[PDB]
RNA sequence: GUAUGUCUAAAUGCUCUUAUUUACUAACAAAAU
């Protein structure tokens, strides 16, 4: 219980919360703080950092003032501000989804502008046009470091990674696609899973290649196009439905 | 519902008007009523 | 050193190259032919980027094949260089690691 | 024959901003500031241009 | 070939770009006039 | 000149006075990417987060919604929904495209729907219609798992596959187990027959692939 | 209005330090705002130039504008003299620099450039704390 | 930054000798540079038939060759080159060779010269 | 400070017990300039911000010993005015009534400020803390940009 | 005036050879006593 379980949080302290870039090119050109002259490096990078949320999680300077906006650092686990950051860090409970929802229509649950188009790879902080709290999970090969493993095995890593970061609606982990379908109840939780679990390992310290985990590339988590076969359009379909009818309650 | 309008003071250094980035820009000529176009009324030396 | 060419095989070129695979691991493996024999890669990357450059080369290979000129005999030889191509590939999916 | 209306130099105008503010400063810390900030413009402009070379 | 003649000209209104023109510089602000 | 910012009640707060300021071509609106003026306002002084216009008003107008909120400006729904709404008693297609986003913003149509929303006559008359037409433990047999969950804390890691329909809650207490059997769809413990069958058949599907 | 607030010079500095390794999504407007600045580096320049310390003084301070940012350093003042005193100043200089040179056997000229072209000019810093500026050009008066 | 440029701008540590060595080090792996068949821009002298599809491809006509040593030189000390050209229509590697004893070309498997 | 170049002459009297102090002072304010790779706009800020209390505390140091104390002669504080170790407009401000303490002087620049007002520094704890309570929510602001300065008001 | 365009999934040190260049570029310009 995030509040009365502790204030303090300081994640990954000012020493060392991050370098700068990662050699591409030859040169490195100050306006855009990217490499240039060459361009030879798949460049997703493994998180160095996690939100291990149970521990993390607490009251900030945010909490006290009333700040709606969750802490996208403190999601990637690496708040150095901590006690003093002005963003809450907490996983998206319930009210404060409520309080915010107003607003999430134009903005993540970060206070950050959702686009009009979606990114043409579903990449980043999801369109205001279609609302959505399904995440493409994705490179689940290398987010693992090539481990022979079972799907079954995955799906469960999955879920626990998942679960935790928000109340989970359902999840897929599938074979022929090699990906981890997941959808959430609320939209803001779903954004602040996938900010979490971007360039994340799915490995565990009991894993045999746990000192190893930075050396490969992490979770490739995106939001997820729209499943085709039929069932799962017809489910969604039934949801449109019941949400039109609570709207037109409300309304009346 | 009254509200105050205002201009704030940006810093003299950053581009003042941030939108514009000479933008093309396609119209659509809008003409919903119809012009009458009216008028009235040896074709080999032609 | 006119064509382009020259210019990026001019020394200073080369000795920037150097020293960027020196200092954060800049190489260009579009830049090196790939080695023939395998099992002289100790390293892993390595061995993936020389990997993703033969499928590289593949692609290229298929893509001009199906050209309109169906009966020129260069296609015919490229038929050959995509079966070692393949191989290639094959082979850098050793079973090391 | 100079200006009969301008007053506004280009100093005052800024001053009368919120992001100039004003400081006492020895002139050869003066003239190596110019140096380092000419320096930082004229090398984030050529990166923005993209000739990072 | 493409080195071709033409059939009409153009006028369309964009955002304007706010360049500081060499000849649009001010010059003979004041406007003369007639005697009546 | 310049037409008003079209802002909502419940976008811009309770408040009899507040102040904004206005940022003449400040940013791109985010359906048209077209420069307009931002309006940013605090709600209350103290309150923290701006609110700044994330359309330009012409787009507002045609979808007849609130600058900052992207909801109806009569009936404060997604614009999507609400459409919907009214198709259900024709929605907007809005281009997702470099040029003709722009175009479709410059074309004072009022896209689709909008017309019915701004008008009295029209969203009253759809509401009126609307109304009309309204008037351990494995667990076996879709609906959520934040349903479930919900569920067995009323009662008192939860995983539910959908193609299994096969729930396994772990509680990892004997005591929280033992509390909730005597407290209270099939659920053991680590028409029955037809539910029987349509598990089987589920479990099979599962493991085809 | 209020006149502006004189600044402590400590705070500027600190400010030209920051934005010397500026490469972050952190000051993404500092940058912008110092291209936007490069309009007005002339007019630093002429102002700085024109504050020029005369022979006859050590080191000169000057009045500062800064951009918050710290993107453009102008030298405000505008260097005023009395007219006949500042006459009277260079004449004497001119007299002190004419005795150096019946003095000095070689009189050894600066090289230009005085920094190399690899070598980053030092901060201001490093010769705050150095000794007391050597003597300027005053001559021996009665 | 323009094409009358006097000085390249060099590292602070640039030991030349050095470099160059590295670069040498650095051009046995090198892709370009250990090749043979260096491009060119020539036109053709001979004015000849391309042998496949029979394009008349006529004298002085520019194009992007392969120039390629000969290691059977002329003589001693006079090297001589292939000069691979691509006939317009069909493509087909027309060349040529300069022996220097008659101050002229030779034909080499490509097309005939008329 | 300013450097010495026989300009003024070296220091009045009681400098020697006082410099001691303030050369602390100097120290501190050695270790604010320069790099500190802050990584962050925040922690960027906090330096800028220490800098400036640092600042303030010399000049408070200065202006309590000549006024308050009195320990020290006119001429010395003079001379002290005239270096750059004192701050003349903050003095000034401080000896005026109702901005005694004062964090900086653009903490009270009107013309600044988006709304015409000055820093919120200004305003006693007390008042804000009341209007909180009023509201529902908690203590509000806790520091201004300008400068650190947590209830920077008189009271 | 050193053209251009498509194409891109995310072994180690060692030394020895030189009074040169398989050098490349031609957009630039073109006369006699
Ligand atoms: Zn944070
Ligand atoms: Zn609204
Ligand atoms: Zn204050
Ligand atoms: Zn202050
Ligand atoms: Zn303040």
């Amino acid at each position: 219980s995030w509040r009365d379980k502790s204030a303090k949080v300081q994640v990954k302290e000012s020493e060392l919360p991050s370098s700068i870039p990662a050699q591409t090119g030859l040169t490195f050109n100050i306006w855009y703080n990217k490499w240039s002259q060459g361009f030879a490096g798949n460049t997703r990078f493994v998180s160095p950092f996690a939100l291990q949320p149970q521990l993390h999680s607490g009251k900030t300077r945010g909490d006290n003032d009333g700040q709606l906006f969750f802490c996208l650092f403190f999601a990637k686990g690496m708040c150095c501000l901590g006690p003093k950051c002005e963003y809450l860090h907490h996983i998206p409970d319930e009210e404060d989804i409520g309080k915010l929802a107003l607003r999430t229509e134009a903005l993540d649950c970060f206070g950050r502008e959702k686009f009009a188009d979606y990114r043409e790879d579903m990449g980043g902080i999801g369109s205001f046009r279609k609302k959505n709290k399904t995440l493409y999970v994705g490179g689940i090969d290398g987010a693992l470091n090539s481990k022979h493993l079972k799907p079954a095995q995955i799906e469960s890593r999955i879920r626990f990674v998942f679960s935790r970061l928000g109340d989970i609606d359902r999840i897929r982990y599938v074979e022929s696609k090699n990906c981890g379908f997941v959808k959430f109840k609320y939209q803001a939780n779903a954004e602040f899973a996938k900010e979490a679990m971007s360039n994340q390992t799915l490995l565990l310290p009991s894993d045999k290649e746990w000192d190893d985990r930075r050396e490969g590339t992490g979770l490739l988590v995106k939001w997820a196009n729209e499943d085709p076969d039929p069932a799962a359009q017809k489910r969604l379909q039934e949801e449109l439905k019941l949400e039109s009818l609570n709207m037109m309650v409300h309304l009346i | 519902h009254h509200i105050e309008v205002v201009s704030k003071q940006m810093d003299p250094l950053l581009p003042r008007f941030v939108g514009k980035k000479a933008r093309k820009v396609v119209a659509p000529t809008e003409n919903d009523e119809v012009v009458p176009v009216l008028h009235m009324d040896d074709p080999n030396e032609w | 050193m006119s064509r382009n060419v020259d210019k990026a095989n001019s020394v200073l070129v080369r000795f920037q190259e150097q020293q960027a695979e020196s200092a954060g691991g800049y190489k260009d493996y579009s830049r090196y032919q790939r080695p023939r024999n395998v099992s002289k890669v100790k390293s892993i990357k390595e061995a993936n980027e020389w990997k993703r450059q033969v499928s590289k080369e593949i692609k290229q290979k298929s893509t001009r094949i199906y050209d309109p000129s169906l009966n020129e005999m260069q296609i015919a030889e490229l038929n050959d260089e995509l079966n070692n191509l393949f191989k290639e590939w094959k082979r850098w999916q050793w079973h090391i690691d | 024959l100079p200006t009969n209306h301008n007053k506004t130099k280009l100093l005052k105008s800024l001053k009368n901003t919120k992001y100039f503010q004003q400081t006492t400063i020895d002139w050869v810390e003066a003239g190596l500031q110019l140096c380092r900030q000419g320096h930082n413009m004229l090398n984030l402009l050529i990166h923005r241009k993209g000739l990072t070379y | 070939p493409q080195l071709e003649a033409r059939s009409g000209a153009k006028a369309a209104a964009y955002t304007p770009t706010g360049i500081e023109h060499a000849r649009l510089l001010p010059g003979h602000t004041t406007l003369k006039y007639r005697k009546f | 000149n310049e037409p008003p910012p079209n802002i909502c009640e419940q976008c811009l707060g309770d408040e009899a006075n507040i102040r904004m300021t206005k940022i003449p071509q400040g940013s791109e609106c985010k359906i048209c990417t077209l420069p307009f003026t931002l309006y940013h306002f605090k709600t209350s002084k103290r309150s923290n987060n701006i609110i700044k216009t994330l359309i330009c008003v012409r787009c507002a107008t045609q979808r007849n919604i609130c600058q900052c909120c992207m909801l109806d400006s009569r009936w404060h729904i997604p614009i999507q929904l609400r459409d919907h709404l009214i198709s259900l008693v024709v929605m907007t297609e809005e281009a997702k495209n470099d040029m003709m986003k722009r175009f479709l913003s410059l074309k004072n149509v009022k896209l689709g729907g909008a017309q019915i929303t701004s008008d009295p006559s029209e969203a009253d008359n759809i509401v009126d219609k609307l109304k009309n037409i309204l008037l351990s433990f494995f667990l076996y047999n879709s609906i959520p798992e934040w349903k479930i969950t919900d569920t067995v804390s009323q009662l008192l890691s939860l995983i539910v596959n959908h193609k299994a329909k096969c729930g396994g809650l772990r509680f990892q207490s004997s005591e929280l187990g033992e509390r909730f059997v005597s407290k209270i769809f099939i659920i053991p413990w680590s028409t029955a027959e037809n539910i029987k069958l349509s598990l089987s058949l589920n479990k099979l599907i599962q493991l085809e692939l | 209005y209020t006149p502006k607030a004189e600044m402590p010079p400590e705070h500027l500095r600190k400010i030209i330090n920051t934005h010397s390794d500026m490469a972050s999504k952190m000051y993404n407007t500092d940058k912008k705002a110092f291209l936007g600045a490069l309009k007005y580096l002339p007019h630093a320049i002429l102002k700085l130039l024109e504050n020029m310390p005369h022979p006859w003084e050590q080191a000169k301070e000057v009045k500062v504008l800064y951009h918050t940012s710290g993107a453009i350093t102008f030298v405000n003042e505008t260097p005023r003299v009395i007219e006949p005193v500042y006459t009277a100043q260079w004449s004497a200089t001119w007299i002190a620099m004419r005795r150096e040179k019946r003095d000095r056997t070689h009189f050894k000229r600066m090289r230009f450039p005085p920094f190399d072209d690899d070598e980053p000019p030092l901060s201001y810093e490093q010769h705050i704390e150095n000794i007391e500026p050597l003597d300027p050009i005053n001559l021996p008066l009665d | 930054s323009e094409r009358k440029a006097i000085n390249k701008y060099y590292p602070p540590d640039y030991n030349p000798l050095e470099a160059e060595k590295l670069s040498r080090k650095m051009a046995k792996k090198l892709k370009t540079m250990n090749k043979s068949h260096a491009s060119i821009r020539l036109m053709t002298p001979f004015s000849m038939r391309c042998l496949e599809c029979n394009e008349y491809i006529p004298k002085s006509r520019k194009f992007n060759g392969k120039k390629e040593l000969l290691k059977e030189k002329y003589l001693d000390s006079i090297k001589i080159y292939r000069l691979t050209i691509s006939c317009p229509r069909c493509a087909n590697s027309i060349a040529f060779r300069t022996d220097p004893g008659n101050s002229d070309y030779v034909m080499e498997v490509g097309g005939v010269r008329n | 400070p300013r450097i010495k170049t026989r300009r003024s002459k070296p220091a009045p009297d009681g400098f020697e017990k006082i410099k001691p102090t303030l050369t602390d002072f100097e120290i501190q304010l050695r270790d604010a300039q320069k790099d500190k790779s802050s990584k962050l706009a925040a922690k960027s800020n906090e330096q800028l911000w220490e800098i400036m209390q640092l600042h303030h505390q010399r000049s408070r140091y200065i202006y309590t010993l000549y006024y308050k104390r009195k320990a020290i002669s006119k001429d010395l504080y003079d001379w002290l005015i005239k270096e750059k170790y004192a701050d003349k407009l903050l003095i000034a401000k401080w000896r005026k009534t109702g901005y005694e303490k004062l964090c900086c002087l653009r903490c009270i620049q009107k013309n600044e400020t988006n709304n015409g007002s000055t820093c919120i520094c200004r305003v006693p704890r007390a008042q804000l803390e009341e209007e909180a309570r009023k509201k529902g929510t908690q203590v509000s602001f806790h520091q201004c940009v300008h400068c650190g300065c947590r209830g920077c008001a008189s009271t």
